[PDB]
Parts: C-alpha cells; sequence; structure tokens
C-alpha cells in the first residue's frame, strides 16, 4: 500500500508553453542539430493548438543514432 | 569547449588562442566524427599553459597564433 | 559484456550519478583518478575507447635498458 499511494496518479505539470523561450533555452546549450531542435517545436505547437479540445494525447518515443561522441 | 576548458583549468583571462590555431588542431590532431578528441587537444593545451605560469609569470593575454601548436 | 557496463563508469560527463543495482542511488565517481593498462588497443569497444585519454609506452632502447639495469 506504500507503493501504490506514491506512484503519481493524474498529477502534472503544465504543457502550453512560449514557443520562442524554448527556442532560446534550446539555444544556448548546443550548437547546431536542427532536427531534433525542430522535433521539439512542433510538438509544443501542437500542444497549444489543441488544448480547448478532447483528444488523445500521446507523447513521441525516439531514439537517437549517431557516431561516438556527437551530443545524444 | 574552450570556455570550458580553460575556466576549469584556472587560467581564465592569461590565455587565448585563435581561429587559425583551432582549425589546425582540428584537421592535423583529429580524425573523430565526435567532439571529445578535439576537447581532450584544448585541454592539453591549458594544462600546459597553467604549468608555465606556474613557473614563470607574464602580464596580459599570451595568444596562442598556429604556429606555436607543435610548442604545446 | 561487461564492457558495455563500462560505459556507465567512465563516462566523464556523466558519472557523478553511477547507479549500482545493488543500492538504488546514484554515487558519484567524479574525483576517482582511473588508470587503465592495455598492450593493444584494438580489442576495446569504440565507445569505450573514446572516453579514455590514451598515452604510449613505446619500448625501451638499448642505451635506456643500460641505464635502468644500472640504476635499478
Amino acid at each position: 500500500l506504500d507503493w501504490l499511494t506514491e506512484v503519481p496518479w493524474s498529477k502534472a505539470d503544465p504543457e502550453v508553453l512560449d514557443i520562442n523561450h524554448t527556442r532560446q533555452v534550446l539555444d544556448e546549450d548546443h550548437y547546431g542539430l536542427k532536427d531534433v531542435k525542430e522535433r521539439i517545436l512542433e510538438y509544443l505547437a501542437v500542444r497549444q493548438l489543441t488544448q480547448g479540445l478532447d483528444v488523445r494525447n500521446k507523447a513521441p518515443i525516439l531514439v537517437l543514432v549517431g557516431p561516438p561522441g556527437v551530443g545524444k | 569547449l574552450w570556455p570550458k576548458q580553460v575556466r576549469e583549468s584556472g587560467m581564465e583571462g592569461r590565455i587565448e588562442v585563435t581561429d587559425a590555431a583551432i582549425l589546425r588542431v582540428i584537421s592535423e590532431y583529429t580524425r573523430e566524427a565526435g567532439v571529445r578528441g578535439l576537447e581532450r587537444e584544448l585541454g592539453k593545451i591549458a594544462r600546459k599553459g597553467a604549468k608555465f605560469w606556474l613557473e614563470g609569470a607574464w602580464e596580459g593575454l599570451r595568444t596562442i597564433d598556429a604556429s606555436d601548436i607543435p610548442t604545446y | 559484456d561487461p564492457a558495455s557496463a563500462m560505459l556507465e563508469v567512465l563516462d566523464p560527463e556523466q558519472n557523478n550519478t553511477f547507479t549500482d543495482h545493488y543500492l538504488d542511488v546514484p554515487y558519484d565517481l567524479s574525483k576517482v583518478f582511473f588508470i587503465t593498462t592495455a598492450n593493444t588497443l584494438q580489442t576495446i569497444p569504440r565507445p569505450l575507447l573514446d572516453r579514455m585519454e590514451v598515452i604510449e609506452i613505446p619500448g625501451y632502447t638499448n642505451m635506456e635498458k643500460q641505464a635502468i639495469a644500472r640504476q635499478y
């Protein structure tokens, strides 16, 4: 019962964000890498556009493939 | 990479590298797709700069130009 | 393979949270001074080799073995 009341059941932190603030925070930790950052910004666009509706929310599942020193 | 390796070895404001020098370090001392080897070479420059400081001294910036790279 | 479990302990940027399977807590191994030993590089996997700084010990000449045998 102590495990069963401490995993989170329906408690979440907000998902609709300012887009340009997220863009500036992403651009100050890594150089380049435009495909990953555009994936994140398209996700936040979908989150902003859908907040009034009642549809199936499903978070992405990604794999990042590359040589051994790039910033995965 | 270079601000981190200069700050982390106490030589901040005492040593500096040029752009031709960074390009020579990339082309002649590194064969990688990632960026870890470049960080190790620039860290080697900063350690040897600290060693040279601790036995002599100078004032202002010492600028490492592209023809000073085989010294380090 | 335990070579794939050594990627977590020898990661220079990430080994301050090394998680053992016995202790369920993150443990900091980032002040430890790791020294490793090999006699060829070819049988080390490439992502594990890309974490370590390589120093080569070439082999002694005759004038060096002379002095080692006299003094030691």
